[PDB]
């Protein structure tokens, strides 16, 4: 299966609108190999020396500082708001540094700071509507209460470790 | 329900602004390393966009009801942004008042002083007035730079200067404060428990309170001065009276630093430099920061980050492009860490990179605070954290472990005076002047002082305060603190008054928890993790918390006090102390330069001016009569002093445009006697 259109892929998608592809020959030559290549790398109810013995992945773009939120029985902005993992998860979280690929001129990620209540595990909220903080819809961010609930990434090529954009792959073995 | 809207507008405040910022502050970088007429208007254009952003967003701020929240990290910020960002005026009033500033500004600027001999040579401030003042002997030259400056970009400033304290009241009543004067010092306003709080009102009973405890020992210092530069400027200096205000050594005599290649205690015993040993040892100006990284470290302190390695300016590039060398850390926000220096292989420029680099550890550690409280406590406290770390490595203990400074290289207790003194004249004799200053404005903003009584309240409490006396006498066309950067670009001043004193409490607790013994100007926090994180405690709160309380879990106390500038300039003051044994200590305010030889005499503007002019005119007739000379005075030549108007003055008549050369007394009441 074409692990290299993930993990090798020229673009990823913002974290308010992860993409997923469905996984053939379960290969790991790209995941317990090469260690060094991953900052953050960590397994829940499963250990890489069992692996090996349908798994879906799921890949986004989200800053360094974020990257802890994507986790089971977790909290914040994109835990509760963009991508939630649930309490009973099974799979590895994978996520690279990528600051010299993504952090250009013209690259723009967004991630959700406002909704109308929180999303379901591997619920994916599209939507781009004016969010009115007293409940229900309104028009024009002139008027005190609406937001926009899409925010930008700041990402640039100068700028602190955890505001740089980490690539996330999560692979969840069901 | 109020309390959430309040903390759902401070969020989309928080994530829309720290994106925001960003490019303003990064635009403003890119202009001052490379300056160019494409780079000033990207500047103008990011900065535009985030100002507008502020001010939208300040006005919404203001229709949340305070007393509906019960968070105080939720309420301070939006005190933050009610009370600021949008003032209240006619268009027709920010069009202008926006147009007085930037007039001052640019006048201050290009302000430049001619020659009395010679119209096409004419000297800037910057590279001209300014080196003058402090290296030239003669009296005359820097009699002429003194009151040139003040002659030539005083009196334009003078009309701007009213305009400017009228509309800015005004604007600082658009808030709700009683006066402008009031609106400067809210920031040391504090809300809490009744023994943490803090009136802004306060402040200026607090300020006066430690001055008065200060001055006992800047008497000593001024007598001193006075008869060591008595032998410099002789028949110039009374010794029972004020210096005249040119001789300090400055333009303004905000420092008597310059003063001491003249007044020092020891002159066969030699300041450490080691400016050589650095040249020597083959330094470059790189290693001098990873030695001031090396400092911060040893105390438990973050290391500096790669992306401040890669991208900072520390040295000047070379050619190709025009960069501002001007020694500063700057804040990109979101990590982003930098200092712009043009460094050299220097002893001076080694205690700057120390500075500088304490500038940015303190931005470090309040960065995981909330946009708006990413702040010092205290706007004193940014300056008393930065410069408290000089001092430490200034001592000869930390350049002999360093070896920078000569091994077995003896130092007594000959030489440490000869340094403190050094320092008291940056220190103790620059806080009469700020003391002043800022108090004079006070009263101006607050219209205590009619603007017909500017100039004359200005000398007045000058010579009461400081000790300093006017060369020649100035009337209302003048405008002396108005010919100062800070005043003339609208900047607050008692910053550097407060942050002296507090530099001194955080120097003192430091070396306590550092466990030194001995006296308190040769300490080192050096290699004491003990001292270094009770500090990083104190910085990483921000402005979450009131500076009181901030300062109260590092210091140990609450108030500002000087007991600590005291006690490590002591042996100073016990040493000026035995030296003053014979000399008059203190001053009275009744003598000037050019009062020894004057005309009493016993009615508006323009009737002095017909006056004057009537002066100017007996003494064109008695030279030309009696000495066969002919001169031509005129009315800017007749000086008048002392204006109790309707009643009493005193005059003096100069020759044509010479400054210096007064006619004497004799003279010139033989003139008057004859016509
Ligand atoms: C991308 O493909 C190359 C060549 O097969 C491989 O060495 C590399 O590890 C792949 N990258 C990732 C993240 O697997
Ligand atoms: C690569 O993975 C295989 C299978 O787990 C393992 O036997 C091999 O030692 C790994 N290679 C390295 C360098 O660890
Ligand atoms: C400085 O700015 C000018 C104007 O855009 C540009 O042409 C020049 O190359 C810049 N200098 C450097 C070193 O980038
Ligand atoms: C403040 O909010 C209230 C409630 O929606 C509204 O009535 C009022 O017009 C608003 N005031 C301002 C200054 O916008
Ligand atoms: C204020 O809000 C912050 C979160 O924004 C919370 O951590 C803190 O405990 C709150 N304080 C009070 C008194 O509610
Ligand atoms: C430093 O000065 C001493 C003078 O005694 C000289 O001998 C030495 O060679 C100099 N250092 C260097 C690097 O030249
Ligand atoms: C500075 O940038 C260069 C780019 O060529 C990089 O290789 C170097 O490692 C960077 N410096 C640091 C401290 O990372
Ligand atoms: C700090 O301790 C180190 C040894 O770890 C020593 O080399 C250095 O000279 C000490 N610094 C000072 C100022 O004493
Ligand atoms: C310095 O100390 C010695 C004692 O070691 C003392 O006799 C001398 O007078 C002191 N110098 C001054 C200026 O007090
Ligand atoms: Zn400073």
């Amino acid at each position: 299966c074409p692990f290299g259109q993930v993990f090798n892929a020229s673009k990823f998608p913002s974290v308010y609108a992860w993409e997923r592809l469905r996984i053939c020959v379960a290969d790991y030559s790209v995941l317990y190999n090469s260690s060094s290549s991953f900052s953050t790398f960590k397994c829940y109810g499963v250990s890489p020396t069992k692996l090996n013995d349908s798994v879906y992945a799921d890949y986004f773009v989200v800053k360094g500082d974020d990257v802890r939120q994507i986790a089971p029985a977790q909290t914040g902005v994109i835990a509760d708001y963009n991508y939630k993992l649930p309490d009973d998860f099974t799979g590895c979280v994978l996520a690279w540094n990528t600051n010299s690929v993504d952090s250009k001129q013209g690259n723009n990620f967004y991630y959700r700071l406002f909704r109308h209540g929180k999303i379901k595990p591997y619920e994916r909220d599209i939507s781009n509507v004016l969010y009115n903080s007293a409940g229900g819809t309104c028009s024009s961010t002139s008027q005190l209460g609406c937001y926009e609930p899409l925010k930008s990434y700041g990402f640039t090529p100068t700028v602190g470790v955890g505001y740089q954009p980490y690539r996330v792959v999560v692979l969840s073995f069901e | 329900t109020p309390e959430d809207l309040a903390k759902i507008f401070l969020d989309n405040f928080n994530s829309e602004a720290e994106n925001l910022s960003h490019q303003s502050s990064l635009a403003s970088w890119e202009y001052n390393t490379n300056i160019s007429d494409e780079n000033i208007q990207k500047m103008d254009e990011a900065g535009a966009k985030w100002s507008d952003f502020y001010e939208t967003q300040s006005k919404h701020a203001k229709n949340f009801s305070l007393e509906e929240i019960h968070n105080d990290t939720v309420k301070l910020q939006l005190q933050i942004l009610q009370q600021s960002g949008s003032p209240v005026l006619s268009e027709d009033k920010s069009k202008r008042l926006n147009s007085i500033l930037n007039a001052m500004s640019t006048i201050y600027s290009t302000g430049k002083v001619c020659r009395p001999n010679n119209p096409q040579e004419c000297l800037l401030l910057e590279p001209g007035l300014d080196n003058i003042m402090g290296t030239s002997k003669d009296y005359n030259e820097r009699l002429w730079a003194w009151e040139g400056w003040r002659a030539e970009v005083g009196k334009q400033l003078r009309p701007l200067y009213e305009e400017y304290v009228v509309l800015k009241n005004e604007m600082a009543r658009g808030y709700h404060y009683e006066d402008y004067g009031d609106y400067w010092r809210r920031d040391y306003e504090t809300e809490g428990s009744p023994d943490l709080e803090y009136s802004r009102d306060q402040l200026t009973k607090d300020v006066e309170r430690i001055f008065a405890e200060i001055k006992p020992l800047y008497e000593q210092l001024h007598a001193y001065v006075r008869t060591k530069l008595m032998d410099t400027y002789p028949f110039h200096i009374s010794p029972t009276g004020c210096l005249p205000a040119h001789l300090l050594g400055d333009m303004w005599g905000r420092f008597w630093t310059n003063l001491y290649p003249l007044t020092v205690p020891f002159a066969q015993k030699p300041n450490i430099d080691v400016t050589d040993a650095m040249l020597n040892q083959t330094w470059d100006a790189k290693r001098i920061f990873k030695e001031a990284e090396k400092f911060f470290v040893s105390i438990g302190l973050p290391h500096m980050t790669e992306g401040f390695w890669n991208n900072s300016m520390l040295t000047d590039p070379g050619d190709g492009r025009k960069v501002v060398c001007h020694p500063t850390a700057w804040d990109l926000g979101k990590g982003d860490f930098r200092i712009k220096m043009c460094t050299k292989v220097t002893m001076e420029d080694f205690l700057t990179a120390h500075h500088e680099m304490g500038h940015i550890q303190y931005d470090m550690a309040y960065a995981s605070q909330p946009y708006l409280l990413r702040n010092g406590a205290n706007e004193g406290f940014h300056e008393a954290v930065g410069e408290v770390m000089s001092l430490s490595v200034a001592t000869p203990k930390h350049l002999k472990t360093m070896g920078l400074l000569s091994p077995d290289f003896l130092e007594d207790n000959e030489t440490e005076i000869n340094f403190l003194f050094k320092q008291a004249l940056t220190i103790v004799g620059t806080l009469p002047f700020t003391y002043m200053l800022e108090k004079w404005r006070w009263m101006v903003f607050k219209g205590e002082i009619p603007k017909e009584e500017w100039m004359t309240k200005w000398w007045e409490m000058k010579r009461k305060i400081v000790g300093v006396v006017e060369p020649v006498p100035h009337d209302e066309t003048y405008c002396d603190p108005a010919s100062l950067f800070h005043v003339a670009n609208d900047y607050s001043f008692i910053r550097y008054y407060t942050r002296t004193i507090f530099e001194f409490q955080f120097h003192e607790a430091l070396c306590r928890i550092a466990k030194h013994d001995g006296p308190l100007h040769k300490c080192d926090i050096s290699n004491s993790t003990d001292a270094g994180k009770k500090l990083h405690q104190m910085l990483s709160v921000g402005k979450s918390q009131p500076w009181t309380s901030v300062l109260k879990d590092f210091v140990d106390s609450k108030d500002m006090d000087v007991g600590p500038l005291l006690r490590y300039f002591e042996p100073l003051y016990t040493w000026l102390k035995e030296q003053n044994r014979n000399s008059f200590v203190g001053w009275n305010t009744d003598w000037s330069p050019y009062a020894d030889q004057s005309i009493k005499v016993r009615w508006n503007n323009n009737e002095m001016y017909l006056f004057r002019s009537s002066v100017a005119y007996a003494m064109r007739e008695y030279f030309l009569k009696t000495k066969n000379q002919t001169i031509l005075f005129g009315e800017e030549d007749v000086w008048v002093s002392n204006l109790k108007p309707r009643i009493s003055f005193n005059f003096y008549v100069t020759s044509p445009r010479n400054l210096s050369d007064i006619i004497p007394r004799p003279e010139v009441e033989g003139a008057i006697r004859m016509s």
